[PDB]
Protein backbone atom coordinates (compact mmCIF):
# COMPACT_ATOMS: atom_id res chain seq x y z
CA UNK A 1 0.00 0.00 0.00
CA UNK A 2 3.08 2.55 1.05
CA UNK A 3 4.78 0.80 -2.03
CA UNK A 4 1.98 2.31 -4.40
CA UNK A 5 1.39 5.43 -2.30
CA UNK A 6 5.34 6.70 -2.67
CA UNK A 7 4.98 5.63 -6.65
CA UNK A 8 2.05 7.80 -7.03
CA UNK A 9 3.27 10.45 -5.22
CA UNK A 10 6.74 10.68 -6.75
CA UNK A 11 5.74 11.32 -10.85
CA UNK A 12 4.03 14.35 -12.57
CA UNK A 13 1.12 13.81 -13.92
CA UNK A 14 -1.26 12.12 -11.33
CA UNK A 15 -3.44 15.49 -11.31
CA UNK A 16 -4.39 15.48 -15.12
CA UNK A 17 -5.59 11.25 -14.52
CA UNK A 18 -7.18 12.85 -11.39
CA UNK A 19 -9.48 14.98 -13.21
CA UNK A 20 -10.97 12.45 -15.73
CA UNK A 21 -10.86 9.52 -13.26
CA UNK A 22 -12.75 11.32 -10.50
CA UNK A 23 -15.83 10.09 -12.50
CA UNK A 24 -15.33 7.98 -15.46
CA UNK A 25 -18.72 7.51 -16.85
CA UNK A 26 -18.96 11.50 -17.68
CA UNK A 27 -17.99 12.55 -20.83
CA UNK A 28 -16.56 16.45 -20.70
CA UNK A 29 -16.92 18.67 -17.71
CA UNK A 30 -13.07 18.79 -16.39
CA UNK A 31 -14.14 22.18 -14.46
CA UNK A 32 -17.13 20.16 -12.75
CA UNK A 33 -14.49 17.35 -12.26
CA UNK A 34 -12.26 19.71 -10.61
CA UNK A 35 -14.78 21.15 -8.11
CA UNK A 36 -16.00 17.78 -7.32
CA UNK A 37 -12.17 16.76 -7.07
CA UNK A 38 -11.46 19.77 -4.17
CA UNK A 39 -14.23 19.17 -2.85
CA UNK A 40 -13.73 16.13 -1.00
CA UNK A 41 -10.71 17.18 1.03
CA UNK A 42 -10.93 20.54 2.53
CA UNK A 43 -8.09 23.02 4.85
CA UNK A 44 -6.97 25.21 6.92
CA UNK A 45 -9.76 25.45 8.77
CA UNK A 46 -8.47 25.37 12.22
CA UNK A 47 -7.93 27.95 14.57
CA UNK A 48 -8.15 31.53 14.24
CA UNK A 49 -5.83 33.84 15.90
CA UNK A 50 -8.36 34.30 18.55
CA UNK A 51 -10.46 30.95 18.95
CA UNK A 52 -13.04 30.57 16.74
CA UNK A 53 -13.21 27.85 14.37
CA UNK A 54 -13.80 29.22 10.71
CA UNK A 55 -15.36 27.93 7.51
CA UNK A 56 -12.63 25.49 5.89
CA UNK A 57 -14.82 23.47 3.69
CA UNK A 58 -15.96 23.63 0.11
CA UNK A 59 -19.30 24.38 -1.58
CA UNK A 60 -19.83 22.56 -4.84
CA UNK A 61 -23.43 23.68 -6.59
CA UNK A 62 -23.95 22.95 -9.90
CA UNK A 63 -27.01 24.28 -12.70
CA UNK A 64 -27.83 23.95 -16.21
CA UNK A 65 -30.53 22.84 -18.55
CA UNK A 66 -32.45 19.84 -18.36
CA UNK A 67 -31.74 16.02 -19.25
CA UNK A 68 -27.77 16.67 -18.56
CA UNK A 69 -25.25 14.19 -16.77
CA UNK A 70 -24.93 16.58 -13.89
CA UNK A 71 -27.14 13.94 -11.74
CA UNK A 72 -24.32 11.43 -12.59
CA UNK A 73 -21.89 12.78 -10.44
CA UNK A 74 -24.59 12.54 -7.65
CA UNK A 75 -25.47 8.92 -8.40
CA UNK A 76 -21.46 8.26 -8.42
CA UNK A 77 -20.54 10.45 -5.28
CA UNK A 78 -22.88 8.67 -2.92
CA UNK A 79 -21.52 4.86 -4.65
CA UNK A 80 -17.68 5.96 -3.66
CA UNK A 81 -17.49 7.59 -0.73
CA UNK A 82 -18.00 6.30 2.56
CA UNK A 83 -18.94 9.96 4.17
CA UNK A 84 -21.75 10.83 1.81
CA UNK A 85 -25.71 11.23 2.46
CA UNK A 86 -27.70 11.99 -0.84
CA UNK A 87 -31.09 13.28 -0.34
CA UNK A 88 -34.00 14.05 -3.01
CA UNK A 89 -34.05 17.62 -1.89
CA UNK A 90 -37.75 18.51 -3.17
CA UNK A 91 -38.61 15.68 -0.91
CA UNK A 92 -37.41 16.95 2.27
CA UNK A 93 -35.91 20.76 10.05
CA UNK A 94 -34.99 17.16 8.87
CA UNK A 95 -32.02 18.89 7.16
CA UNK A 96 -30.63 21.05 9.57
CA UNK A 97 -31.18 17.68 12.18
CA UNK A 98 -34.84 17.34 13.54
CA UNK A 99 -36.09 16.79 16.92
CA UNK A 100 -37.48 13.75 18.08
CA UNK A 101 -39.16 13.19 21.72
CA UNK A 102 -38.30 10.14 24.24
CA UNK A 103 -41.03 9.35 26.41
CA UNK A 104 -39.13 8.33 29.82
CA UNK A 105 -38.86 11.55 30.61
CA UNK A 106 -40.30 13.37 27.96
CA UNK A 107 -37.45 14.34 26.66
CA UNK A 108 -35.81 15.26 23.18
CA UNK A 109 -32.86 14.22 20.76
CA UNK A 110 -31.66 15.46 18.04
CA UNK A 111 -31.84 13.46 14.32
CA UNK A 112 -28.77 14.40 12.22
CA UNK A 113 -30.75 14.03 8.70
CA UNK A 114 -29.05 15.03 5.75
CA UNK A 115 -26.88 17.95 7.74
CA UNK A 116 -25.33 15.84 10.49
CA UNK A 117 -25.46 12.21 8.69
CA UNK A 118 -22.06 12.95 7.40
CA UNK A 119 -18.26 13.77 9.36
CA UNK A 120 -15.76 15.28 6.90
CA UNK A 121 -17.91 14.49 3.90
CA UNK A 122 -20.19 15.46 0.93
CA UNK A 123 -23.87 15.84 1.82
CA UNK A 124 -25.76 15.89 -1.66
CA UNK A 125 -29.04 17.63 -2.18
CA UNK A 126 -30.59 16.98 -5.28
CA UNK A 127 -33.10 19.48 -6.49
CA UNK A 128 -32.35 22.34 -4.01
CA UNK A 129 -34.67 24.95 -5.42
CA UNK A 130 -37.85 22.82 -4.84
CA UNK A 131 -37.19 22.61 -0.69
CA UNK A 132 -39.43 25.19 1.20
CA UNK A 133 -37.87 28.76 3.42
CA UNK A 134 -37.70 26.78 6.81
CA UNK A 135 -35.27 24.20 5.25
CA UNK A 136 -32.73 26.57 3.36
CA UNK A 137 -32.69 29.51 6.29
CA UNK A 138 -31.77 25.85 8.25
CA UNK A 139 -29.13 25.29 5.93
CA UNK A 140 -27.64 28.89 6.02
CA UNK A 141 -28.17 28.64 10.14
CA UNK A 142 -26.32 25.90 9.65
CA UNK A 143 -23.70 27.63 6.96
CA UNK A 144 -22.55 30.91 8.52
CA UNK A 145 -21.01 29.10 11.59
CA UNK A 146 -19.73 25.57 10.91
CA UNK A 147 -22.28 24.47 14.03
CA UNK A 148 -26.03 23.56 14.11
CA UNK A 149 -28.37 24.87 16.73
CA UNK A 150 -31.43 22.93 18.16
CA UNK A 151 -33.43 24.76 20.46
CA UNK A 152 -36.49 22.55 21.64
CA UNK A 153 -38.82 22.11 25.02
CA UNK A 154 -36.59 24.90 26.80
CA UNK A 155 -33.00 23.30 25.99
CA UNK A 156 -30.89 24.89 23.38
CA UNK A 157 -28.20 22.69 22.28
CA UNK A 158 -25.57 23.80 18.70
CA UNK A 159 -23.28 20.69 17.56
CA UNK A 160 -20.25 20.91 15.09
CA UNK A 161 -21.16 19.30 11.99
CA UNK A 162 -18.79 19.53 9.22
CA UNK A 163 -20.36 18.50 5.65
CA UNK A 164 -19.11 20.07 2.49
CA UNK A 165 -22.83 21.06 0.50
CA UNK A 166 -23.40 19.26 -3.08
CA UNK A 167 -26.48 21.30 -4.45
CA UNK A 168 -28.19 20.50 -7.88
CA UNK A 169 -30.10 23.07 -8.80
CA UNK A 170 -31.90 24.10 -11.77
CA UNK A 171 -33.76 27.42 -12.83
CA UNK A 172 -37.34 28.58 -13.15
CA UNK A 173 -37.68 27.81 -16.41
CA UNK A 174 -34.86 24.98 -16.96
CA UNK A 175 -33.44 26.47 -20.07
CA UNK A 176 -30.51 28.61 -19.07
CA UNK A 177 -30.37 32.23 -20.93
CA UNK A 178 -27.57 34.50 -21.28
CA UNK A 179 -29.59 37.38 -21.19
CA UNK A 180 -29.35 38.13 -17.34
CA UNK A 181 -27.51 37.40 -14.20
CA UNK A 182 -27.37 34.26 -11.88
CA UNK A 183 -28.99 35.22 -9.32
CA UNK A 184 -32.73 36.10 -11.17
CA UNK A 185 -32.07 32.86 -12.99
CA UNK A 186 -31.54 30.76 -9.88
CA UNK A 187 -34.65 32.39 -7.73
CA UNK A 188 -32.76 32.19 -4.18
CA UNK A 189 -32.45 34.94 -1.74
CA UNK A 190 -28.60 36.24 -1.31
CA UNK A 191 -27.77 34.84 1.88
CA UNK A 192 -28.98 31.54 1.18
CA UNK A 193 -26.98 32.11 -2.30
CA UNK A 194 -23.57 33.10 -0.60
CA UNK A 195 -20.92 30.97 1.30
CA UNK A 196 -21.04 28.57 -2.03
CA UNK A 197 -17.09 28.17 -3.50
CA UNK A 198 -18.04 27.83 -6.41
CA UNK A 199 -20.84 27.11 -9.42
CA UNK A 200 -20.99 25.29 -12.17
CA UNK A 201 -22.88 26.77 -15.43
CA UNK A 202 -23.66 23.56 -18.10
CA UNK A 203 -25.05 24.78 -21.25
CA UNK A 204 -25.99 22.87 -24.41
CA UNK A 205 -26.56 23.27 -27.85
CA UNK A 206 -25.72 21.08 -31.29
CA UNK A 207 -21.81 21.17 -31.82
CA UNK A 208 -21.84 17.52 -33.73
CA UNK A 209 -18.09 16.72 -33.23
CA UNK A 210 -18.57 16.67 -29.29
CA UNK A 211 -22.18 15.56 -30.10
CA UNK A 212 -21.75 12.24 -31.83
CA UNK A 213 -18.34 10.80 -29.39
CA UNK A 214 -20.83 11.32 -26.64
CA UNK A 215 -23.45 9.66 -28.47
CA UNK A 216 -21.18 6.95 -29.09
CA UNK A 217 -19.87 6.84 -25.92
CA UNK A 218 -23.78 6.46 -24.57
CA UNK A 219 -24.23 3.35 -26.73
CA UNK A 220 -20.80 2.30 -26.00
CA UNK A 221 -21.37 1.91 -22.56
CA UNK A 222 -24.77 0.40 -23.02
CA UNK A 223 -23.44 -3.15 -22.97
CA UNK A 224 -21.80 -5.72 -20.24
CA UNK A 225 -18.97 -4.01 -18.71
CA UNK A 226 -16.85 -2.03 -21.69
CA UNK A 227 -13.38 -0.87 -21.27
CA UNK A 228 -14.47 2.83 -22.49
CA UNK A 229 -15.29 3.67 -19.55
CA UNK A 230 -12.32 2.94 -17.33
CA UNK A 231 -10.12 4.88 -15.85
CA UNK A 232 -6.27 5.21 -16.12
CA UNK A 233 -6.07 3.78 -12.75
CA UNK A 234 -8.84 2.41 -10.16
CA UNK A 235 -10.17 3.37 -6.89
CA UNK A 236 -7.95 0.96 -4.45
CA UNK A 237 -5.32 3.18 -4.27
CA UNK A 238 -7.86 6.74 -5.05
CA UNK A 239 -9.24 5.80 -1.31
CA UNK A 240 -6.36 5.61 0.63
CA UNK A 241 -4.52 8.71 -1.90
CA UNK A 242 -7.89 10.81 -0.36
CA UNK A 243 -6.93 9.77 3.16
CA UNK A 244 -3.02 10.23 2.99
CA UNK A 245 -3.99 13.84 1.02
CA UNK A 246 -6.29 14.38 4.56
CA UNK A 247 -4.02 13.82 6.84
CA UNK A 248 -1.27 16.27 5.26
CA UNK A 249 -1.81 19.69 6.58
CA UNK A 250 -0.44 21.83 4.22
CA UNK A 251 0.21 25.91 4.19
CA UNK A 252 0.73 29.33 2.61
CA UNK A 253 3.47 31.37 1.88
CA UNK A 254 4.50 35.28 1.40
CA UNK A 255 4.35 34.98 -3.10
CA UNK A 256 0.87 33.24 -3.00
CA UNK A 257 -0.70 36.20 -0.34
CA UNK A 258 1.65 39.07 -2.23
CA UNK A 259 -0.43 37.02 -5.77
CA UNK A 260 -3.51 36.68 -4.00
CA UNK A 261 -4.07 40.10 -3.24
CA UNK A 262 -4.34 40.69 -7.08
CA UNK A 263 -6.30 37.82 -7.23
CA UNK A 264 -9.10 39.42 -5.38
CA UNK A 265 -8.40 42.62 -6.64
CA UNK A 266 -8.91 40.99 -10.32
CA UNK A 267 -11.98 38.93 -8.90
CA UNK A 268 -13.62 41.73 -7.83
CA UNK A 269 -12.39 44.39 -11.10
CA UNK A 270 -15.23 42.15 -13.01
CA UNK A 271 -18.19 43.67 -10.46
CA UNK A 272 -21.14 39.83 -5.73
CA UNK A 273 -17.98 39.34 -4.56
CA UNK A 274 -16.81 39.75 -1.06
CA UNK A 275 -14.80 37.92 1.29
CA UNK A 276 -16.48 34.74 1.08
CA UNK A 277 -15.43 33.82 -2.54
CA UNK A 278 -12.30 34.70 -1.45
CA UNK A 279 -12.21 32.17 1.50
CA UNK A 280 -13.25 29.52 -0.77
CA UNK A 281 -10.40 29.98 -3.40
CA UNK A 282 -8.02 30.10 -0.17
CA UNK A 283 -9.80 26.98 1.19
CA UNK A 284 -9.22 25.41 -2.41
CA UNK A 285 -5.70 26.15 -2.69
CA UNK A 286 -4.92 23.94 0.24
CA UNK A 287 -7.36 21.13 -1.20
CA UNK A 288 -4.91 21.39 -4.24
CA UNK A 289 -2.09 21.65 -2.42
CA UNK A 290 -3.20 18.12 -0.62
CA UNK A 291 -4.10 16.63 -4.29
CA UNK A 292 -0.67 17.39 -5.83
CA UNK A 293 0.96 16.38 -2.43
CA UNK A 294 3.18 19.56 -2.39
CA UNK A 295 3.24 21.13 1.39
CA UNK A 296 4.59 24.72 1.13
CA UNK A 297 2.46 25.92 -1.58
CA UNK A 298 3.62 28.08 -4.86
CA UNK A 299 1.69 30.18 -6.91
CA UNK A 300 1.87 28.17 -9.92
CA UNK A 301 -0.74 25.42 -8.53
CA UNK A 302 -2.90 28.62 -7.49
CA UNK A 303 -2.75 29.95 -10.84
CA UNK A 304 -4.95 27.22 -11.84
CA UNK A 305 -7.47 27.68 -9.39
CA UNK A 306 -7.88 31.13 -10.24
CA UNK A 307 -8.02 30.23 -14.16
CA UNK A 308 -10.80 27.70 -12.79
CA UNK A 309 -12.63 30.43 -11.00
CA UNK A 310 -12.45 33.13 -13.85
CA UNK A 311 -13.77 29.85 -15.54
CA UNK A 312 -16.55 29.83 -14.21
CA UNK B 1 -22.08 20.30 -69.39
CA UNK B 2 -23.17 22.99 -71.52
CA UNK B 3 -26.67 21.20 -71.72
CA UNK B 4 -26.65 20.72 -67.96
CA UNK B 5 -25.70 24.69 -66.97
CA UNK B 6 -28.69 25.76 -69.04
CA UNK B 7 -30.74 23.85 -67.04
CA UNK B 8 -29.56 25.88 -64.35
CA UNK B 9 -30.65 28.73 -65.92
CA UNK B 10 -33.77 27.17 -66.56
CA UNK B 11 -34.42 26.39 -63.49
CA UNK B 12 -33.42 30.30 -61.60
CA UNK B 13 -33.84 32.94 -63.70
CA UNK B 14 -35.63 30.83 -67.00
CA UNK B 15 -34.88 34.02 -69.00
CA UNK B 16 -32.88 34.09 -71.99
CA UNK B 17 -30.62 37.02 -71.77
CA UNK B 18 -29.09 36.54 -68.47
CA UNK B 19 -27.62 33.17 -70.44
CA UNK B 20 -26.95 35.52 -73.52
CA UNK B 21 -24.52 37.91 -70.67
CA UNK B 22 -22.33 34.77 -69.97
CA UNK B 23 -21.74 33.09 -73.04
CA UNK B 24 -19.93 36.70 -74.45
CA UNK B 25 -16.82 36.88 -72.25
CA UNK B 26 -16.54 32.76 -73.08
CA UNK B 27 -16.40 33.39 -76.37
CA UNK B 28 -14.43 36.33 -76.44
CA UNK B 29 -11.73 34.88 -74.08
CA UNK B 30 -10.30 32.23 -76.38
CA UNK B 31 -7.69 33.21 -78.46
CA UNK B 32 -7.35 30.62 -80.77
CA UNK B 33 -9.67 28.35 -82.45
CA UNK B 34 -9.20 24.70 -80.24
CA UNK B 35 -9.42 26.48 -77.19
CA UNK B 36 -12.77 28.31 -77.51
CA UNK B 37 -14.21 24.71 -78.73
CA UNK B 38 -12.34 23.21 -75.10
CA UNK B 39 -14.35 25.80 -73.51
CA UNK B 40 -17.37 25.21 -74.64
CA UNK B 41 -16.92 21.60 -74.25
CA UNK B 42 -15.52 22.30 -70.55
CA UNK B 43 -18.02 25.46 -69.67
CA UNK B 44 -15.60 25.94 -66.54
CA UNK B 45 -15.27 28.98 -67.23
CA UNK B 46 -18.98 29.54 -66.80
CA UNK B 47 -18.26 28.38 -62.95
CA UNK B 48 -16.07 31.55 -62.80
CA UNK B 49 -18.41 33.36 -64.12
CA UNK B 50 -21.29 32.62 -61.91
CA UNK B 51 -18.40 32.96 -58.79
CA UNK B 52 -17.73 36.81 -59.96
CA UNK B 53 -21.42 37.20 -59.80
CA UNK B 54 -21.90 36.06 -56.27
CA UNK B 55 -18.54 37.30 -54.86
CA UNK B 56 -19.55 40.18 -53.19
CA UNK B 57 -23.38 40.31 -52.74
CA UNK B 58 -23.25 38.80 -49.00
CA UNK B 59 -20.79 35.67 -48.29
CA UNK B 60 -18.12 37.47 -49.97
CA UNK B 61 -18.49 40.26 -47.68
CA UNK B 62 -18.49 38.09 -44.76
CA UNK B 63 -15.11 36.07 -46.04
CA UNK B 64 -13.73 39.24 -46.28
CA UNK B 65 -13.22 40.58 -43.08
CA UNK B 66 -10.24 40.60 -40.26
CA UNK B 67 -10.58 38.84 -36.90
CA UNK B 68 -11.97 41.72 -34.58
CA UNK B 69 -14.47 42.58 -37.59
CA UNK B 70 -15.87 39.18 -37.25
CA UNK B 71 -15.58 39.31 -33.47
CA UNK B 72 -17.68 42.22 -33.33
CA UNK B 73 -20.06 41.44 -35.49
CA UNK B 74 -20.17 38.35 -33.82
CA UNK B 75 -21.17 39.73 -30.38
CA UNK B 76 -23.36 41.91 -32.57
CA UNK B 77 -25.88 39.94 -32.96
CA UNK B 78 -25.73 37.31 -29.78
CA UNK B 79 -27.16 41.47 -28.21
CA UNK B 80 -29.23 41.47 -31.36
CA UNK B 81 -31.08 38.25 -29.84
CA UNK B 82 -31.72 38.82 -26.51
CA UNK B 83 -34.13 42.00 -27.13
CA UNK B 84 -37.76 41.49 -29.02
CA UNK B 85 -37.14 44.05 -31.67
CA UNK B 86 -33.76 43.13 -32.17
CA UNK B 87 -32.59 46.95 -31.75
CA UNK B 88 -29.12 47.03 -30.23
CA UNK B 89 -26.79 50.42 -28.95
CA UNK B 90 -23.16 50.76 -29.82
CA UNK B 91 -22.31 50.31 -25.96
CA UNK B 92 -24.17 46.65 -25.70
CA UNK B 93 -22.32 45.33 -28.16
CA UNK B 94 -18.96 46.85 -26.64
CA UNK B 95 -20.29 45.35 -23.13
CA UNK B 96 -21.04 42.13 -24.69
CA UNK B 97 -18.03 42.28 -26.77
CA UNK B 98 -15.81 42.78 -23.34
CA UNK B 99 -17.58 39.82 -21.77
CA UNK B 100 -16.93 37.56 -24.54
CA UNK B 101 -13.33 38.32 -24.64
CA UNK B 102 -13.32 38.00 -20.90
CA UNK B 103 -13.86 34.20 -21.75
CA UNK B 104 -11.04 33.09 -24.12
CA UNK B 105 -8.45 34.23 -22.26
CA UNK B 106 -9.74 32.83 -18.53
CA UNK B 107 -10.22 29.38 -20.59
CA UNK B 108 -6.62 29.30 -21.81
CA UNK B 109 -3.40 35.99 -25.36
CA UNK B 110 -5.75 38.15 -27.13
CA UNK B 111 -5.51 41.69 -28.40
CA UNK B 112 -8.29 43.36 -26.48
CA UNK B 113 -9.05 47.03 -28.17
CA UNK B 114 -9.83 49.89 -26.83
CA UNK B 115 -13.06 52.23 -26.82
CA UNK B 116 -11.79 55.07 -29.13
CA UNK B 117 -10.82 51.90 -32.01
CA UNK B 118 -14.11 49.68 -32.50
CA UNK B 119 -15.61 53.25 -34.43
CA UNK B 120 -12.98 53.09 -36.99
CA UNK B 121 -13.88 49.16 -37.22
CA UNK B 122 -17.62 50.05 -36.67
CA UNK B 123 -17.59 52.88 -39.52
CA UNK B 124 -17.10 50.46 -41.81
CA UNK B 125 -20.04 47.78 -40.81
CA UNK B 126 -22.54 50.52 -41.17
CA UNK B 127 -21.56 50.82 -44.80
CA UNK B 128 -21.03 47.16 -45.74
CA UNK B 129 -24.89 47.26 -44.83
CA UNK B 130 -24.42 44.32 -42.21
CA UNK B 131 -26.46 47.01 -39.69
CA UNK B 132 -29.16 49.21 -40.63
CA UNK B 133 -30.50 52.32 -39.11
CA UNK B 134 -33.68 51.31 -37.23
CA UNK B 135 -36.17 53.47 -38.88
CA UNK B 136 -34.18 54.81 -42.04
CA UNK B 137 -36.62 54.59 -45.34
CA UNK B 138 -33.18 53.86 -47.25
CA UNK B 139 -34.57 55.47 -51.24
CA UNK B 140 -37.19 57.03 -51.87
CA UNK B 141 -39.16 56.15 -55.43
CA UNK B 142 -39.07 59.95 -57.16
CA UNK B 143 -37.28 62.80 -57.18
CA UNK B 144 -39.65 65.06 -55.10
CA UNK B 145 -40.06 62.32 -52.14
CA UNK B 146 -36.20 62.71 -52.14
CA UNK B 147 -36.17 66.40 -52.23
CA UNK B 148 -38.74 66.15 -48.80
CA UNK B 149 -36.40 63.82 -46.73
CA UNK B 150 -33.33 65.88 -47.54
CA UNK B 151 -35.21 69.58 -45.85
CA UNK B 152 -36.15 67.44 -43.01
CA UNK B 153 -33.49 67.80 -40.21
CA UNK B 154 -33.06 64.55 -38.11
CA UNK B 155 -33.04 63.72 -34.59
CA UNK B 156 -30.96 60.19 -34.76
CA UNK B 157 -27.81 62.69 -35.47
CA UNK B 158 -28.60 64.73 -32.74
CA UNK B 159 -28.01 61.26 -30.47
CA UNK B 160 -24.54 60.76 -30.58
CA UNK B 161 -23.21 58.28 -32.80
CA UNK B 162 -22.51 55.41 -29.70
CA UNK B 163 -26.05 55.52 -29.18
CA UNK B 164 -28.10 55.63 -33.07
CA UNK B 165 -30.16 52.31 -32.10
CA UNK B 166 -28.25 50.11 -35.03
CA UNK B 167 -30.59 46.98 -36.03
CA UNK B 168 -29.02 43.71 -37.92
CA UNK B 169 -29.17 42.71 -41.64
CA UNK B 170 -27.56 38.98 -40.96
CA UNK B 171 -29.18 37.33 -38.26
CA UNK B 172 -27.29 35.10 -35.49
CA UNK B 173 -27.82 31.64 -36.41
CA UNK B 174 -27.37 31.76 -40.37
CA UNK B 175 -23.23 33.11 -39.22
CA UNK B 176 -23.21 29.28 -37.51
CA UNK B 177 -23.65 27.92 -41.29
CA UNK B 178 -20.79 30.18 -43.26
CA UNK B 179 -18.66 30.74 -40.58
CA UNK B 180 -16.36 27.38 -40.23
CA UNK B 181 -16.02 25.41 -36.99
CA UNK B 182 -12.31 25.98 -37.33
CA UNK B 183 -12.40 29.39 -36.43
CA UNK B 184 -12.07 30.01 -32.65
CA UNK B 185 -15.70 32.07 -32.46
CA UNK B 186 -17.19 29.16 -33.59
CA UNK B 187 -18.69 28.63 -30.15
CA UNK B 188 -19.99 31.84 -30.19
CA UNK B 189 -22.31 31.56 -33.05
CA UNK B 190 -24.39 29.38 -31.49
CA UNK B 191 -25.53 31.15 -28.34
Amino acid sequence: EINELKEMVKDEHIYDKLVRSIAPAVFGHEAVKKGILLQMLGGVHKSTVEGIKLRGDINICVVGDPSTSKSQFLKYVVGFAPRSVYTSGKASAGLTAAVVRDEEGGDYTIEAGALMLADNGICCIDEFDKMDISDQVAIHEAMEQQTISIAKAGIHATLNARTSILAAANPVGGRYNRKLSLRGNLNMTAPIMSRFDLFFVILDDCNEKIDTELASHIVDLHMKRDEAIEPPFSAEQLRRYIKYARTFKPILTKEARSYLVEKYKELRKDDRITVRQLESMIRLSEAIARANCVDEITPSFIAEAYDLLRQS
Amino acid sequence: NLNRHIRMNFETFRSLPTLKNSIIPLVATSKNFGSLCTAIKSCSFLDIYNKNQLSNNLTGRLQSLSDLELAILISAARVALRAKDGSFNFNLAYAEYEKMIKAINSRITIKLWLKKDVKNVWENLVQLDFFTEKSAVGLRDNATAAFYASNYQFQGTMIPFDLRSYQMQIILQELRRIIPKSNMYYSWTQL
